[PDB]
């Protein structure tokens, strides 16, 4: 749904805490602006596709007390009260799979002040000028908007998409979902302690299957992958010479006079504001990726959670009676349930 | 007396739906509703 | 209906008379394409390290040999800065294509169709939508049916009466508490249970939650009408 | 049945149409009204 939201400081990458180096990189004129303004934009970017997706409800549906869905049993993917960020157990497992690497929160200095600072890059990402900024929406937020989205399907079916929810008893809303895929609502009612039971066992192997193998979240570790990586790459291109006598802009400027400095330093700005157009035109041209499976994630909320789909295969493979929403980092989780 | 505040973004209103096992919500009445959508 | 689609179609024009950003999606694309050109000319004025930005001074000024230098690095800071204008632009044209794309799918499946998707032509259930120009975009007014007023209702998945179990053709069991009816499902309209509004399969044993009520079989009365008749007409025929 | 069929036309134009009976429901709701009928005549002709 989303990747990570950075800023890189033109001048702190570029020039790094000296003067006559920022006095050249004022030479190359609007760079520096078009480099923050085109992150900006991506990371403005971030919060939009995280609210076409999460926040097609204006209004906050609560599940009732009683659990009477007619068998079902929704307990593994409604929230959890007993945990302090309100996730549901399947949410839990699937946060667990993708370790994040920052999400903007508090690294206050002391912490780049020891032998931890020396093991992890984050610091010296920090140190040059490259900052990650959190999300709008916070997990608990998207936990929120996903148990609304999930607590208005059980109790409402498609109603609460196109106006006010209506209640309606699950059984029934089976039964409006299987005439939906053209069998008749009896073949429901007949049936439904095993429907039930099928569904129950379904949701079952979902967890087994979340909680057993590393590789299931793939899609979404390789886009966090991607950003440390981008990331790591931009910061190894601050040991690059570029032709100068040393990468190290202080070297120079310790060495080397006003004359013979300048020199070198433009060639250090030269190949450092081409490592910086090189990341941002990456960035730019993933954030175009990142968008496409935004607008499917939303288009997936509207029309296998919101409704029931016609569409052959869109909501997963079979007929689609119905999914549920899942959060995940950066991204989400459809549990679709098909006959 | 005017100032910038800062506060936790309400994500919308809160709503307990009504539900049972035997109630239904039906409309007895309709909203024909038009709403403009831009593309560039 | 028709007096609240006239009425609907009024507020499009009062919203559009009074706010200023409600085409704000196509006032940025201008934008964006105006500050892009914007930087670009502005960009003109860099020196790039060259004796100064203006590509005739340095010519006034210096020979042959010596003025190659600094116009080669006008030439190499200014073809840098035409690549990343090009590259902005052409990572903005799949993002226009993108737009594009789905206001195609959307004049084909809400203009010249009416769509089941949900929220694709509007918050609703989609009747139809119209198409309006836009400076380089275009505007879709959707028409959407949203259920209004709601009343709630006892209800069950089927009608017990003959220890046969019924269930609706189209629509749903309701109750106001006192008697049973069925109503299509999306607009309240209550009828008599009948043979003909319903179907049967099984028996009252399987169902969870199902009700007794009497269902109507309305070729009894055209047989009873029918009967009364014969009777009559018998006790008559018993007269002569 | 007559209730969960549709009639139109006739058996030469369908390729591969094949013979069987559909019950019509209406015709024992009137078959047990004719010999109850009988029976109703024939109590009328007994005195
Ligand atoms: C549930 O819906 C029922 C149908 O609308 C309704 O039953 C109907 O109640 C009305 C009175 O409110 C009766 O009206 C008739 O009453 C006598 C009949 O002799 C006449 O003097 C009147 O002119 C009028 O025709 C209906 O006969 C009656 N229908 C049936 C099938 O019994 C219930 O009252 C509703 N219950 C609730 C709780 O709202
Ligand atoms: C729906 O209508 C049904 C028919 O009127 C009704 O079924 C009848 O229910 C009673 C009570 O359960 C049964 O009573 C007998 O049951 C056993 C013997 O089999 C004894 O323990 C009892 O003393 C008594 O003799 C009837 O046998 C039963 N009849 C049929 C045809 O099943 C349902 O109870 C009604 N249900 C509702 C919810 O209204
Ligand atoms: C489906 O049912 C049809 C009605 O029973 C049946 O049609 C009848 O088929 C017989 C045998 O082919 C024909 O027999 C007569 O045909 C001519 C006179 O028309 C003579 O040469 C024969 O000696 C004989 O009298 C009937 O003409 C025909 N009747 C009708 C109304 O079409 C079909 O054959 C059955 N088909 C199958 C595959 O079951
Ligand atoms: C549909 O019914 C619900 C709840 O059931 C009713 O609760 C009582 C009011 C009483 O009439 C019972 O016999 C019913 O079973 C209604 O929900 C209430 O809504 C009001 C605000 O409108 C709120 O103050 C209450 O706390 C709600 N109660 C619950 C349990 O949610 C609902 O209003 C009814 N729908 C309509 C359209 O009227
Ligand atoms: C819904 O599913 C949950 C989880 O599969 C069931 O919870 C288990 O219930 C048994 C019996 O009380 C306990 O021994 C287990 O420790 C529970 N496990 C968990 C993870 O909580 C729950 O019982 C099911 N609900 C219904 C109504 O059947
Ligand atoms: C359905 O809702 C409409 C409004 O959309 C109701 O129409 C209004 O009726 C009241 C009187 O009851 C009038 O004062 C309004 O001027 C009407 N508005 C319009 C647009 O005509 C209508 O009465 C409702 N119908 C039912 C059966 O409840
Ligand atoms: C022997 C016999 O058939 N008796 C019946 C009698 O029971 C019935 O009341 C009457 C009605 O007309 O018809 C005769
Ligand atoms: C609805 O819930 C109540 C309380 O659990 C129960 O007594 C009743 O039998 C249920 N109704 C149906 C139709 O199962
Ligand atoms: C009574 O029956 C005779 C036939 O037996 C019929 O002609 C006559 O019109 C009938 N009268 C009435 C009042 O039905
Ligand atoms: C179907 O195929 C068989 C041969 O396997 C042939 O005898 C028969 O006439 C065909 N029937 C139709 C309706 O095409």
């Amino acid at each position: 749904v989303s990747m990570t939201k950075t800023s890189v400081d033109c001048t702190m990458y570029i020039c790094g805490d000296s003067t006559e180096c920022s006095n050249l990189l004022l030479q190359y004129g609007s760079f520096c602006t078009q480099l923050n303004r085109a992150l900006t934009g991506i990371a403005v970017e971030q919060d939009k596709n995280t609210q076409e997706v999460f926040a097609q409800v204006k209004q906050i549906y609560k599940t009732p007390p009683i659990k009477d869905f007619g068998g079902f049993n929704f307990s593994q993917i409604l929230p959890d009260p007993s945990k302090p960020s309100k996730r549901s157990f399947i949410e839990d497992l699937l946060f667990n799979k993708v370790t994040l690497a920052d999400a903007g929160f508090i690294k206050q200095y002391g912490d780049c002040l020891g032998d931890i600072a020396a093991r992890d890059l984050i610091c010296a990402q920090k140190f040059n000028g490259l900052t990650v900024l959190p999300p709008l929406l916070t997990d608990e937020m998207i936990a929120q908007y996903t148990s609304a989205l999930l607590a208005g399907t059980i109790t409402s079916g498609w109603t609460f998409g196109a106006g006010a929810a209506l209640q309606i008893p699950f059984a029934m809303q089976m039964a409006y979902r299987f005439n939906g895929i053209g069998v008749t609502q009896n073949v429901l009612y007949e049936n439904q302690k095993l429907i039930a039971n099928q569904f129950n066992s379904a949701i079952g192997k979902i967890q087994d299957s979340l909680s057993s193998t590393a590789s299931a979240l793939g899609k979404l570790q390789d886009v966090v992958n991607q950003n440390a990586q981008a990331l790591n790459t931009l910061v190894k291109q601050l040991s690059s010479n570029f032709g100068a006598i040393s990468s190290v802009l202080n070297d120079i400027l310790s060495r080397l006079d006003k004359v013979e400095a300048e020199v070198q330093i433009d060639r250090l700005i030269t190949g450092r504001l081409q490592s910086l157009q090189t990341y941002v035109t990456q960035q730019l041209i993933r954030a175009a990726e990142i968008r496409a499976s935004a607008n499917l994630a939303a288009t997936k909320m509207s029309e296998c959670v919101l409704g029931q789909s016609k569409r052959v295969d869109f909501c997963g493979k079979g007929y689609h009676l119905m999914s549920f929403p899942q959060s995940a980092p950066h991204g989400v989780v459809f549990l679709h349930v098909t006959y | 007396s005017q100032s910038i505040i800062a506060y936790t973004m309400s994500l919308g209103v809160e709503n307990s739906v009504a539900y049972s096992n035997n109630s239904i919500a039906i409309p007895t009445n309709f909203t024909i509703s038009v709403t403009t959508e831009i593309l560039p | 209906i028709a007096n609240q689609f006239n009425s609907a179609i009024g507020k499009i024009q009062d919203s559009l008379s009074s706010t200023a950003s409600a085409l704000g999606k196509l006032q940025d694309v201008v934008n964006q394409n105006a500050q892009a050109l914007n930087t670009l000319v502005k960009q003109l004025s860099s020196n790039f390290g060259a004796i100064s930005s203006v590509l005739n001074d340095i010519l006034s000024r210096l020979d042959k040999v010596e003025a190659e230098v600094q116009i080669d690095r006008l030439i190499t800071g200014r073809l840098q800065s035409l690549q990343t204008y090009v590259t902005q632009q052409l990572i903005r044209a799949a993002e226009i294509r993108a737009s594009a794309n789905l206001a195609a799918t959307k004049m084909s499946e809400c203009v010249l169709g009416q769509s089941k998707r949900v929220d694709f032509c509007g918050k609703g259930y989609h009747l139809m939508s119209f198409p309006q120009s836009a400076p380089h975009g275009v505007v879709f007014l959707h028409v959407t049916y949203v259920p209004a007023q709601e009343k709630n209702f006892t209800t069950a998945p089927a009608i017990c009466h003959d220890g046969k179990a019924h269930f609706p053709r189209e629509g749903v069991f309701v109750s106001n508490g006192t008697h049973w009816f069925v109503t299509q499902r999306n607009f309240y309209e209550p009828q008599i249970i009948t043979t003909d509004n319903t179907f049967v399969s099984g028996n009252c044993d399987v169902v969870i939650g199902i009700v007794n009520n009497t269902v109507y079989d309305p070729l009894q009365p055209e047989l009873d009408s029918f009967k009364e008749e014969l009777d009559k007409y018998f006790k008559n025929h018993t007269s002569p």
